[PDB]
RNA sequence: GCUUGAGUCUCGUAGAGGGGGGUAGAAUUCCAGGUGUAGCGGUGAAAUGCGUAGAGAUCUGGAGGAAUACCGGUGGCGAAGGCGGCCCCCUGGACGAAGACUGACGCUCAGGUGCGAAAGCGUGGGGAGCAAACAGGAUUAGAUACCCUGGUAGUCCACGCCGUAAACGAUGUCGACUUGGAGGUUGUGCCCUUGAGGCGUGGCUUCCGGAGCUAACGCGUUAAGUCGACCGCCUGGGGAGUACGGCCGCAAGGUUAAAACUCAAAUGAAUUGACGGGGGCCCGCACAAGCGGUGGAGCAUGUGGUUUAAUUCGAUGCAACGCG
């Protein structure tokens, strides 16, 4: 959340802000309490999740060529 | 992916914060096991170490400081 | 246009000192088909504004419509829901374009006594920076920069 | 005036409004500008472009300080955030610094529920 | 008698299981001050609102209340509801290793009893945020809605009460048996920790899939498969989980629970379309860039209406109207 970035900078650099959490946790904890939606959105993730470890596994197709 | 704990026997304290500051990030919050490996049972373990490592201020909750 | 990225069509150039742009001025003056006509105003014209000025009427053109060709101009791209006015910069013939028909509508306006001599001095005020042409440059020019919160 | 060496740089970019405040060492302010006082009243003022003028709005009113060096100093989302940085600099500011105190909750008050 | 069911014991393990008590930090709000200024806020745009009594911004100090960022994981625990900061106290269960002990001590249960999210109710505290009701602004044809600014009960704590939820894997509990694949998590035995290991086996567990079953979707060793035991429940849709009566409750209401009458359907799963202010790709003077027109005037002509004795008949959304 802080860096110096030596005067020979030049640049943003500050990919510790988008990686580590800024937005990850500010725009989505901003509103919306709703107790309830955390699971429901939780687990549509995680099926996604699962489906790309499938993805993963049966990945072995032929191209349509 | 590296399990300290694979050879660490004495496990995990909250006052080895010579070995704990590498499982937290720049900010001082826990890093999660899927990127670190750390099998789960450890992960909690040393996530409970963090926080009473906290607690006596042997780290900081966050690095606003 | 959808799927066609077409380009240009061939225009002869002047049938006196040879100029693309000086007939594709006559192109846009014309109406009803009257290209003699209309060459032949824009050439009277052309050449009053010359003996006015004592430049050549190709540098008369020049710097007399250089002073209303635009650089940016609006565009409506409505993006993630309402439109709003994204102001594009003008390639150089769409310059050329706007250009030449503003001046041909600001002649077309602003009647005194003939078309030539509607077009020569309003042409003189482009190059003096004073005519309605050279107004609604300076008014599109106004239109945008201010919402150059739009890139 | 008062002659002093160095600041922070405050941006508070919100969803509406990208508010540039210049303090110092001791977090005192010294001028303030902000894109909706700087035109863009409205839609334009949630805006890019409208927080770098505040930005260099701001650069103003402090050269009587002769600020020579500044943490830039960021909190919240929004479209300013970055282009407040790039204005910061570009107006002749030392960025000795690019750091955010950003204000995160540890799960603590509930949040508004709004935006049906 | 017996040990293969069921338990007890010895050693440990994992855990947001439970109740009681402390405590920490971030953050929102408020209070006091410092600096500083005309804006803040909010929205699609606004406006109510806040601001020159000097706010929003930034800084320091103080108060108080609720929830615990990251760890976070179809990860764990619990009968279900549900339970997530850390620490302490009392406490339940699960499960693994080996060995011993009892010797059918079992399974299921009408009525009964107990626990039972949230809302809600009584008594007393508390009250930061959020927020029914409420008020204002805005939208709108109206807008007692969404939206915005506020805001009371309430959410919080103790003690009672209610006793319902889509209280839902819409899947009663217990036991046996019946091909597989990859996972997650928690035990443990063996071999070389030979160096992040390899081979077995217990528990809980997520996803795909076989035989079978099913109306189909699907379930598929955690069955909706093959069976056994006990329980609950259903018998067309609406009337109706309503009325009357009973029991409970302070009240809200809960539980049990009909009838007349009326319809010949209501319903499930899947199929082909059409449609979406659903998604992806694409095309047309469809739009955008541009030129020229119509709508205004006069006239030609066709049409509706009116008129007349007749103002023949027909086309009369695009796709009728200088049309037959």
């Amino acid at each position: 959340i802080k860096v110096r970035e030596n005067e020979p900078f030049d640049v943003a650099l500050r990919r510790f802000k988008r990686s580590c959490e800024k937005a990850g946790v500010l725009a989505e904890v901003r509103r919306r309490e709703f107790y309830e939606k955390p699971t429901t959105e939780r687990k549509r993730a995680k099926a996604s999740a699962v489906k790309r470890h499938a993805k993963k596994l049966a990945r072995e197709n032929a191209r349509r060529t | 992916f590296c399990r300290f704990t694979a050879e660490g026997v004495q496990e995990i304290d909250y006052k080895d914060i010579a070995t704990l500051k590498n499982y937290i990030t720049e900010s001082g919050k826990i890093v999660p096991s899927r990127i670190t490996g750390t099998r789960a049972k450890y992960q909690r373990q040393l996530a409970r170490a963090i926080k009473r490592a906290r607690y006596l201020s042997l780290l900081p909750y966050t690095d606003r400081h | 246009p959808r799927r066609r990225v077409i380009g240009q069509r061939k225009i002869l150039p002047d049938p006196k000192f040879g100029s693309e742009l000086l007939a594709k001025f006559v192109n846009i003056l014309m109406v009803d088909g009257k290209k003699s006509t209309a060459e032949s105003i824009v050439y009277s014209a052309l050449e009053t504004l010359a003996q006015r000025s004592g430049k050549s009427e190709l540098e008369a053109f020049e710097v007399a419509l250089e002073n209303v060709r635009p650089t940016v101009e609006v565009k409506s791209r409505r993006v993630g829901g309402s439109t709003y006015q994204v102001p594009v910069e003008v390639r150089p013939v769409r310059r050329n374009a706007l250009a030449m028909r503003w001046i041909v509508e600001a002649a077309r306006k602003r009647g005194d006594k003939s078309m030539a001599l509607r077009l020569a001095n309003e042409l003189s005020d482009a190059a003096e920076n004073k005519g309605t042409a050279v107004k609604k440059r300076e008014d599109v020019h106004r239109m945008a920069e201010a919402n150059k919160a739009f890139a | 005036r008062k002659q002093v060496s160095d600041g922070v740089a405050h941006i508070h970019a919100s969803f509406n409004n990208t508010i540039v405040t210049i303090t110092d060492r001791q977090g005192n302010a010294l001028g303030w500008a902000t894109a909706g006082g700087s035109g863009f009243r409205g839609s334009r003022k949630s805006t890019p472009f409208a927080a770098q003028v505040a930005a260099e709005r701001c650069a103003d009113a402090v050269k009587e300080y002769g600020i020579k060096n500044l943490e830039v100093m960021v909190k919240g989302p929004g479209p300013g955030r970055e282009s407040t940085i790039r204005a910061l600099n570009a107006a002749g500011f030392r960025i000795t610094n690019i750091t955010d105190v950003t204000p995160i909750p540890h799960n603590g008050c509930r949040p508004p529920k709004k935006r049906r």
